[PDB]
């Protein structure tokens, strides 16, 4: 390609030419006073006049600092020309001075600036240009904003121009057509990665992809809770391969006029077949096409026809894409969905906790933070928060360090701007204060995330971990073995011991070792889906956690079914049994090509509903037991992490009192010891405290506070406070149903 | 309207035509859903058209739709649309085929097996199977962006007769791809043969009597005039096969096999009953012949006998509906029902009358001989060695069901896997730190499951079938054999 | 549509503007509780204007509604309404400010007892109050009306300085008055002592660790790992004081209180 040319520093100052070498001003049959069209970075044109020089090397173009500003590049960059043989002759442009070059000037910019530069100049010109211009003793920068014809035009002795209005600013808004690049993204790696994936190749090389005959995606849907920045990621894409992004909104498409509706959705439609490979993007889609039974009128049907029948128009024509977005999958019209139409699904989540942090640490970048940020703490301590929480939260926090610092009396004379950020910081109290004054939006929705409890979080428990990691980590990281043996890996494993032994930990802990999502249904709510809701609640955890593979779905509490059907009621049955076939109807239709892991767990497993033990569900049965010896020790030394364990005492001899005792007792006895030592450190701040009241100026210095003092006495008080969980009899229970499951 | 009329209008003079109105459902539904008026003007236009085609010319309307209830039922009297045809999602074969035409133009090297790749995706559709195609074919494209010239303008023609799609495509693109039926009814002829079942000789020629002869010659029935059978009860204990023999004698018979399990009996208690039902009964009688199966019939009383006493209304709305739609059956239309069950004596005894299920069948527990038929069945797929004594192993496990015994032809398999698996990570951990130091060649230890594998899965196992329960059922064949 | 184009283009170019966009409900209520198609259009008009508010001069949009389900749920995302602050019934004191702000003007006998007024009188809000008052006035002025009657003139300042509203003119107009609050929950601080209950001298202890310690010394907690209780439960004969005991440790932790019965 013989147009790539990197830029190189000019030698004379005039801002319409460029210096070019003869090789290529033959290979390229150009000629003196001609114009060329000049393509940079970030979609920006411009048109020059071609000179010759034999100083400049081939590969070097010479162009001077304005061009380079108005093409938005630098040094070492690259810029194509091409030749621009059709320009027209203009007659009439507007032209308007930048905010900050008439400060006390007062006087008429035709003449004294305008007339001089424009004579006998033949300089083209197009629109979002910035010029300098040169004179008395300002640099009077310019902007033209109106020409005829549009954009390319040249000025000429029989030409008129005006310059009177108010002086237009550096670029108004105009920044998220430059902004928003990949940098502008944090906490979305693998949506992101998707969406570049399957679609630079129809948006970059149009060309090559008609050759090849290969029909291009035609629809995306994006759907995700509001505010995750789903308009963000298309205008992030759409801005860095190089189209024509054009935003449709939905409400204001709504209500324009009656039945005028679909002209403007149309028009829409047309103006973006005609300008090159564009996005087009359809914001609050189930506001204009919701479910049919929902709606009531019939302009409504007329709406989603129209945009049904212009969706189905869109055979080969040009590159264009649809995206939508969307905030609950189910709400959109079902017909929306058949092959042609959007068909790829992509789930922009609720970010998570290193997401949290890459967005704050994105946010923060204009404000100059204080030595005292550790922002760690300050992202994992706001689970469910989006990103317009956290831009809110950032504005919030700066107030408020303006509302602790004021301008004290200071008189607004417009002096003290750039020292109010350049003076300020933020401190830890502010943050505090932020997230103790917030609302979060997100709250009652199911999270996807690897947990982060390990393998030294349990203690012991050998061969159970040994039989999970065999059951699980081998299908998936040697699965040819499998394939070429034939043989079928298991999909279920169910869980049964004393309450408390610490099922859900290694449940974690196995998510985190395989590197998969995790999603847990708790038994509240598994009883709360009885009454009613038995088929979309299950429909969609089930299409959730398949989506988003791998996982490792976790239902927690399975006996609550049958503890809550027992007794004086009897009336949840029906439920019970719907519940748990809706369970099992869609456990049965899962496939082996996905690797979804079902692990249930309960506590009584004599009465668990039999159909659920058979080969293809939930088959293998694992019997936790109470921990001993070591696995005391281990859980002890677990619990005993803290900021303030100062250097202690052993912990052997507390695991070889104890027997009979699970994670819950021990964890309680943690509890207990630093309750104890709380109180006494705040008894003995309160003596002082008295103390200090009693006689005035006694501490003038400031002696040291009570250390964090956890001593055997108080360890040896609180947890004299034992209690046994569990009883004796459930152990020989369990003891005979497992005896009962070998033969 | 207008349009709707200048369409017939100009179809009318343009010789022998075929008109295709697609989504009819989209503009004919139900007249309980048609709310507006604009509606109900649209469908008696279209109606008065259709029904004004007396001679005209050789016009043929060809409409689809995706719910046949979903129809205004105005649009079925004789005049207008009055024959059904049934397009189904296609089976293996089928997804096959369609593969086979879908990937003509592409080069394929000599490693691709499309037999597993049509295995492998049950639930898709045509459309699925060519975006499958597209997507395996831009991926191989992105994988070798090198060699193609990208530059300004058309490609060259030696670049893409060098490409070539391999299985690692195939697999990736399988991976990123989601179908479209899933929950739907499968209707499918099974692909289970006698040679997978141990033993049951008499019942097979039991079932050969009561399927084949009826179908098999037809005009000695109707010389003699007996009516068969129209259904067939089994009754046994658990885990003995029941559905392979369903399975099996409808790949005989060559016929479409639709199974109905206890779940979806059960969600279809609740709510919808009678709709679900009838539409069951529809399908299978649109595709005959067939065989029918109904499974865990008893599933009715042991969710009605409980501390409920809820769902026995929506059972008794089952079974009413299960009976009133098969006694007003016509045979001709060749509708083979099949029910199977492990708990006979709380079956309701209206049943068991001449007219409906009426033969019954026992099932024993596969003995002596059979041990060894079923071993050498399950046996057929897996690389055992010739090393293990097939007799004794069946000899020592009287009173065993089938499940239990592929149970614990698996557990050994899993044993050998485990047991590959850590000698490949030892050597890995040895040849790590000596780099290529193997003067014999030894490749990947060849599948070599020994006597040991299958000694220790023998000894933690299972007794799967009590022994109280088949005196239960003795007590009762004694029963139905003297009281009835 | 016009009309809400008009009032929003005008607003915008007086510089600092406040609009008031009073009872929101009526013309944006529950998306389900919509019939027709005007509702529709003028709800989409609504919600294009404010996203259209781009900055302009600082104008800002304040909505008053009745009870925050009712409106439409799309007003709640980002850039629309986002900031939610209630304004409850007042309580106890409050009524006894709003008296006497109301109570301004008219000479009160110094036997009136405006605080015993407010102790009784619950389950009113300010309208009530305000509407008492003027009962009471006229109530006053009725049994004096020997005063002008027939002068145009209207009456003299002279008479109507001597006009001392009683505590039985405030008592007649409380009587016959329907108040409109009643059955809402209320959300106020009891003003039971640790006075009022005397023994239970060990529970006193126990509550004061598990509810005063958070809150004055998080920095400790959070050091040591525990995360601090989140519920109690009292049990014991019936009677007794466990309602005195929440309502006594409410008011000495100064914080609000609210109750749920069986
Ligand atoms: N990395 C990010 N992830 C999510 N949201 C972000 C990120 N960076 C910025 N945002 C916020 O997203 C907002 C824009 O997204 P928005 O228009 O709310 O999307 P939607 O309209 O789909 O809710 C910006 O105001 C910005 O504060
Ligand atoms: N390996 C272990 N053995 C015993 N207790 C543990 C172990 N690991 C953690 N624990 C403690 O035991 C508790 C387990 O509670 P959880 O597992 O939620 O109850 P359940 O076992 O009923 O699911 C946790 O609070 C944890 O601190
Ligand atoms: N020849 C055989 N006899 C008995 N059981 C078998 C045979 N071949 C396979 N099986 C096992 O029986 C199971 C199918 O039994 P099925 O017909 O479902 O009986 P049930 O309905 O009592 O479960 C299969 O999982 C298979 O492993
Ligand atoms: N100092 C006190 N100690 C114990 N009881 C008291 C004290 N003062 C009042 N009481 C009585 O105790 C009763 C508490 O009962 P109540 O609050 O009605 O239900 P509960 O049984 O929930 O406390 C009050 O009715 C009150 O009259």
């Amino acid at each position: 390609r013989p147009n790539r040319l990197i830029v190189d520093e000019a030698i004379n100052e005039d801002n319409s030419v460029v210096s070019l070498s003869q090789p290529k001003m033959d290979e390229l049959q150009l000629f003196r006073g001609d114009t060329v069209l000049l393509k940079g970075k970030k979609r920006r044109e411009a048109v020059c006049i071609v000179l010759s020089d034999d100083t400049c090397s081939d590969e070097k173009i010479r162009m001077n600092r304005v061009v380079r500003n108005n093409l938005r590049v630098r040094l070492g960059d690259v810029i194509s020309i091409q030749p621009c043989p059709d320009v027209k002759y203009g007659k009439r442009i507007h032209v308007l001075p930048i905010d900050d070059t008439v400060e006390g000037i007062t006087g008429n910019l035709f003449e004294v600036y305008l007339k001089p530069y424009f004579l006998e100049a033949y300089r083209p010109i197009r629109k979002g240009d910035i010029f300098l211009v040169r004179g008395g003793m300002r640099a009077v920068e310019f902007k033209v904003v109106e020409t005829d014809p549009s954009p390319y035009c040249i000025v000429a002795p029989d030409t008129v121009i005006h310059c009177e209005g108010e002086p237009i600013k550096r670029e108004d808004e105009e920044e998220s057509l430059n902004e928003v690049g990949y940098d502008d993204i944090g906490g979305c790696r693998k949506q992101l990665a998707q969406i570049k994936e399957m679609v630079e190749l129809p948006l970059r090389h149009p060309a090559l992809f008609k050759a090849i005959g290969v029909k291009p995606p035609r629809g995306i849907l994006l759907y995700g809770p509001p505010g995750t920045g789903k308009t963000l990621i298309a205008r992030a894409v759409a801005n860095e391969t190089g189209a024509f992004f054009f935003l449709i909104n939905g409400p204001e498409i709504m209500s324009k006029l009656a039945g005028e509706s679909e002209s403007n959705l149309r028009k829409a439609f047309e103006e973006a077949e005609k300008n090159a490979p564009a996005i087009i993007f359809i914001d609050e889609l189930d506001a204009i096409a919701p479910k049919r039974e929902k709606t009531h009128g019939e302009v409504e049907r007329r709406i989603v026809s129209q945009l049904l029948t212009l969706m189905d128009g869109l055979k080969q024509r040009a590159h264009v894409i649809v995206m939508a977005a969307t905030n609950r999958p189910n709400s959109i019209d079902p017909a929306l969905r058949r092959f042609g139409r959007f068909d790829r699904e992509v789930d922009i989540g609720i970010p998570d906790a290193t997401g949290r942090l890459e967005i704050l640490q994105i946010h923060t970048k204009n404000m100059k933070l204080a030595d005292d940020v550790d922002l760690e703490q300050v992202a994992n301590e706001t689970h469910g928060h989006v990103g317009a929480d956290l831009a809110a939260l950032c504005s919030e926090a700066a107030l408020q360090a303006i509302r602790k610092k004021m301008d004290l009396i200071d008189l607004e004379d417009e002096t003290i701007d750039a020292e109010v950020m350049n003076s300020l910081a933020v401190t830890m109290d502010d943050f505090r204060w932020a997230l103790s004054q917030s609302n979060p939006s997100a709250l009652r929705e199911t999270v996807v995330e690897v947990p982060q409890v390990t393998w030294e979080d349990i203690g012991g428990l050998e061969d159970v971990k040994r039989e999970l990691q065999e059951l699980v980590q081998y299908p998936v990281e040697h699965p040819d073995k499998f394939l070429k043996f034939g043989m079928t890996p298991s999909k279920g494993v169910l869980f049964y011991g004393p309450p408390g032994c610490g099922k859900t930990l290694l449940a974690k802990a196995i998510a985190n070792e395989c590197q998969a999502n995790f999603i847990s249904i708790k038994g509240p709510e598994l009883l709360t889906m009885w009454f009613g809701e038995s088929e979309a609640n299950v429909r969609e955890i089930f299409d959730k956690a398949r989506q988003a593979a791998p996982c490792v779905l976790f239902f927690d509490e399975l006996d609550s079914i049958a503890k809550a059907r027992g007794g004086n009621i009897g009336d949840g049955g029906g439920a019970a049994d719907r519940v748990i076939n809706q369970i099992l109807t869609e456990m049965d239709g899962m496939s082996t090509k996905k690797n979804v892991f079902i692990i249930g767990a309960t506590n009584r497993p004599d009465i668990i509903d039999p159909a659920i033990l058979r080969p293809g569900r939930l088959d293998q049965l694992i019997y936790i037991p109470l921990p001993d010896e070591k696995s005391r020790v281990a859980i002890l030394k677990a619990n005993l992490r803290k900021s303030p364990v100062a250097k202690d005492v052993d912990l052997e001899f507390l695991a070889k009192m104890t027997n009979g005792f699970s994670g819950a007792d021990l964890t309680e006895i943690c509890q207990r010891a630093c309750k104890l030592a709380i109180r006494e450190s705040i008894e003995s701040e309160i003596r002082r405290e008295r103390e200090r009241q009693t006689n005035p100026s006694a501490m003038e210095v400031e002696e040291d506070d009570p250390v964090p003092e956890i001593r055997r006495d108080h360890f040896e008080e609180a947890m004299r406070f034992a209690r046994r969980s569990v009883s004796d009899n459930d152990i020989r229970k369990y003891e005979m149903f497992a005896q009962t499951l070998q033969q | 309207e207008s349009n709707l009329r200048k369409a017939f209008e100009e179809a009318e003079k343009n010789a022998p035509a075929i008109i295709f109105i697609d989504e009819l459902d989209a503009i004919a539904p139900k007249r309980e859903k048609t709310h507006g008026e604009v509606e109900r003007r649209i469908v008696s236009q279209l109606l008065t058209l259709m029904d004004g085609l007396k001679q005209r010319a050789h016009v043929i309307v060809m409409a689809a739709t995706n719910r046949p209830n979903s129809i205004d039922p105005a649009l079925r009297r004789f005049g207008r649309f009055d024959r059904e045809v049934d397009i189904g999602i296609p089976d293996a074969t089928g997804r096959l085929e369609i593969l086979q035409i879908h990937t003509k133009n592409m080069k394929l090297a000599d490693d691709v097996d499309l037999e597993q790749v049509a295995n492998e995706t049950h639930g898709h559709v045509g459309a699925d199977l060519a975006a499958l195609c597209s997507e395996a074919a831009l991926q191989a494209i992105r994988k070798k962006m090198d060699l193609i010239d990208l530059e300004d303008e058309t490609i060259d023609a030696e670049v893409m007769n060098s490409l070539a799609v391999t299985m690692d495509d195939f697999r990736w693109a399988l991976s990123q791809s989601n179908p479209s039926a899933l929950r739907e009814t499968v209707v499918e002829v099974p692909q289970v043969t006698w040679e997978d079942i141990g033993g049951l000789e008499d019942v097979k020629r039991e079932l050969q009597e009561l399927v084949q002869y009826p179908v098999e010659h037809p005009d000695k029935f109707l010389k003699f005039g007996m009516t068969p059978s129209k259904g067939v009860l089994f009754y046994g204990p658990p885990g003995c096969g029941k559905t392979l023999l369903a399975k099996a004698i409808a790949n005989e018979c060559q016929a479409n096999f639709i199974s109905i399990k206890g779940p979806e009996l059960l969600t279809m208690w609740f709510g919808e009953s009678e709709a679900n039902v009838r539409e069951i009964f529809d399908k299978a009688r649109q595709a005959a012949p067939c065989v029918l199966f109904f499974d865990e019939l008893d599933s009715i009383a042991k969710a009605r006998g409980g501390n409920i006493g809820d769902g026995g209304g929506a059972a008794d709305r089952v079974i009413n509906q299960i009976l009133t739609e098969m006694d007003g059956m016509s045979t001709k239309k060749n509708v083979f029902i099949i029910g199977a069950t492990n708990r006979p004596d709380i079956i309701d005894p209206a049943i068991l009358r001449p007219g409906r299920l009426d033969q019954l069948i026992y099932i024993p527990l596969p003995d002596e001989k059979s041990r060894v038929a079923i071993l050498k069945a399950n046996l057929r797929k897996s690389p055992v060695a010739k090393d293990v004594d097939l007799e004794f192993l069946a000899k020592m496990t009287n009173g065993f069901s089938g499940a239990d015994l592929t149970e614990i032809c698996q557990r050994a398999c899993k044993l050998a896997i485990r047991e590959s698996i850590e000698s490949e990570i030892r050597r890995e951990r040895e040849r790590q730190t000596n780099p290529s130091a193997m003067e014999v060649e030894e490749d990947d230890p060849v599948p070599e499951i020994r006597r040991d594998h299958f000694e220790e899965a023998m000894r933690f196992a299972r007794r799967s079938v009590s022994d109280n329960d088949i005196r239960k059922y003795e007590m009762f064949a004694q029963t139905l054999q003297q009281s009835r």
